[PDB]
């Protein structure tokens, strides 16, 4: 689900239980104006400030799992089988590969 | 309904007041210092979808994102304030002007207009008055004997009488200038009022200060040039079309669309 | 400090030479000389 | 299912093309507009894996960008003397109330009541040129010197500098409206010049530019529109006529 | 609107302005002192589509 | 969309910018020196689908495959450099060119352009300028006490003075050949500049090495032929009908394909 949402503190969360990118949860400044790149780099812009002021703000982790490494865990959420953790670890890569 | 035919809507009436700009020109030939009207138009809110910034990749730029636009609001109407031709109209009470310059009149509120127009007259008190009336700022009362009447260039305007055979003077008629003609709020019978985007208005005599020169016997002619006039009203026709066009073209797609 | 770093010898002077010369080459990027007469002259 | 979402981003994209071509021929008679062009662009591909070793159904069209064509337009003879028009690159910088810079290349200059150079709803242009109360008349040079006549000093007073500026890349500058543009990370720095150097164009004043839409391509470009459309809406029809007759049994 | 309306109408100011021209020498006959007038025209920009 | 609305499309657009050149061409008429224009169109792309060699069977050869094709690119316009109709305009300023050549001139950018114009004028200072005060090459100073210009057909200019009763040379006015003269870039004013098209200029007085000779008193008029604009011009219309027709045809023929 790629319905990302914002909060009115500047948590980018879809829906609560939020995203998870280049550390922690992923938090952008208020004034959002958010803008999410091809692989997933977040940039922002201040709705009264010049265009040229975007620079980004954040980073959006993408994984590469497919299948018969992937397990429905009682939520909307999936997650790894226990058989592919005596394998890639368990918190995964971001594979830059994985475009948006 | 279709964000096209509210930017169709936009187009169809920028070019009415195109329209509307045009035929107030035309019609208003052989109207005496009336000064031509043209229309600056202007494009509305640009919705934007993808930032013109908005970095695409880690390194890449995206030039030139997405944004679509509506809108052709007429922002304004400059008035070319030119000179205007002259024409003899051989009436020793009509006065053109030589360059900048307004004849000050004082309306019934008290009020005070200005009007590029010499169509001069005298009342039955001996006022000057331009044909409606309006007594001309500043006072000149005729008097009752009076055989000639004549302005200088300079504006020192005198009198001859029976017998009396020195033209004495009996009056100065000055021009009044803005350091912005332009923003004059028109409000027809050819009279024009001061608004604070036209600047105080400054009265001098003609010739001095750079106020124009006055020209007895003479009336300035509206500055309408009839050829442009034409060929703008062609394209002003030939536009319309194309809109109607995208009004029609708009129209059968949502046609389509609820026959689906 | 050193006397040479804040002293100067009276007889140890410096003086200015110009002239005036000719460059060529340049890969164009020349003197105009319609406007340089001179140029042309010399 | 999955055709209907495939034909209505079509009918998306057909929807967004027309937007820009009404928006194109609205603004037709608008000084120094400068049309746009959609550049769409095809989804994600979906990869079907065989026991060449796989084949892609694919989706979608989405609009990708939209560029103006920054490209000379004819020439419009106002008969006024603060109009000007532009040869060759440049925009004319305007100071918004806000306090930064705008661009525009429109020419349908006035004077307020002080006498600045104002740009058709009170933005004074950079740098600052304010004609005096009094000239007899304005004369705005090729390379941007403007100065006036006065009240028998046979010589024109200097009064300004009209600059421009160019840019690396004109089609990035994002428009605003009002005709104007702003400064982007994608259009670079503004490089200050007068008129002549440097690349920018020269000055004509009494002529103001025009908008170079050509209302040929854009009359074709409703031809296509409109097909495209409703071939599209065909393609939705079939799809829902397909599943009611799945739904039948 | 077309390239061709604009150019054409730079074409009728033009002979126009010259016709107001002929216009006014003609009228000004038999006016001491007169000097005739003659007006020089000017082609405006070229729009460049392949450089040459 | 169609292979063949692309095509009408390129169609029109070649007819337009026919008619660009012919306006262009018709509005230029009375300006001195300028050259007619003449568009020259160019088909685009072929596709092919069967190749015309490709034999059928090993005898066989299968002759003039299968190509369809696409557009009607216009490749480019040239510029006809001949002789304009000289014109007596009796002007001891004013200066034509009979035969081939070019005025060089100073642009205040300090770079060279080139015009086949002679209406030139004496500004302030003495200097030859140009009907725009573009100071023509080489540099020609009128003193103050000259009285009347006369330019030789081998382009010395010289002036004769006040009491001295000899004609003192002033300047020599050399001309200016190209060897590819259509390749010039024009770039309005009445003026081109060089590109390496054209070829590196070729300064030579008049007369000498292939330039023309200069006639004084005299203009080089336009060489539009009229009567080949007019009939040009009904040739455009028609073709635009034709082709909007085509246009027409294709849109019936998706409309009714839609309606299925």
């Amino acid at each position: 689900n790629g319905n990302i949402q914002v909060g009115p503190t500047g948590q980018l969360t879809i829906q609560g239980h939020p995203v998870i990118g280049e550390g922690g949860p992923i938090t952008v400044p208020e004034g959002s104006e958010i803008t999410i790149a091809a692989d997933g780099t977040i940039s922002a812009l201040n709705p009264g400030d010049p265009p040229n002021t975007v620079a980004p703000v954040g980073r959006l982790k993408l994984v590469k799992a497919e299948g018969n490494e992937v397990q429905r865990s009682d939520d909307g959420l999936f997650r790894l089988t226990a058989e592919a953790q005596a394998e890639r670890g368990a918190v995964l890569a971001a594979d830059p590969s994985i475009r948006i | 309904m279709i964000s096209s035919l509210w930017i169709a809507k936009t187009g169809l009436d920028a070019q009415q007041t195109n329209m509307d700009v045009i035929a107030n020109n035309l019609a208003n030939v052989s109207t005496n210092g009336f000064k031509r009207q043209r229309a600056v138009f202007e494009d509305l809110l640009y919705q934007t979808i993808r930032q013109p910034g908005a970095q695409s990749s880690e390194q890449t730029t995206l030039p030139s994102g997405l944004q679509i636009g509506t809108g052709v609001r007429p922002v304004a109407t400059e008035r070319l304030h030119s000179q205007g031709n002259l024409s003899q109209t051989n009436n020793s009470k009509d006065v053109a002007i030589k360059g900048q310059g307004f004849f000050q009149v004082m309306l019934p509120d008290g009020t005070s207009a200005y009007t590029r127009d010499g169509s001069f007259q005298v009342d039955q008190n001996g006022q000057l008055v331009t044909a409606g009336g309006f007594q001309v700022q500043p006072a000149i009362t005729i008097p009752a004997n009076a055989l000639s009447i004549t302005i200088g260039r300079d504006g020192v305007v005198s009198v001859t009488q029976q017998g009396q055979a020195a033209p004495v003077q009996v009056g100065q008629l000055n021009l009044t200038t803005f350091m912005n003609d332009t923003g004059l709020e028109s409000i027809g019978e050819n009279l024009y009022i001061e608004t604070q985007s036209s600047g105080a208005p400054n009265e001098s005599t003609p010739g001095l200060n750079g106020a124009g020169l006055l020209y007895q016997g003479y009336v300035e002619t509206s500055n309408v040039n009839v050829a442009e006039e034409l060929v703008n009203m062609i394209q002003v026709q030939r536009a319309y079309e194309i809109n109607s066009k995208a009004v029609s073209t708009t129209d059968q797609m949502l046609q389509k669309l609820t026959q689906l | 400090e050193r006397i040479r770093d804040l002293t100067s010898v009276q007889g140890v002077r410096e003086n200015s030479l110009i002239g005036y010369g000719l460059v060529v080459g340049l890969d164009g990027t020349g003197d105009q000389t319609t406007q340089t007469p001179f140029t042309t002259q010399t």
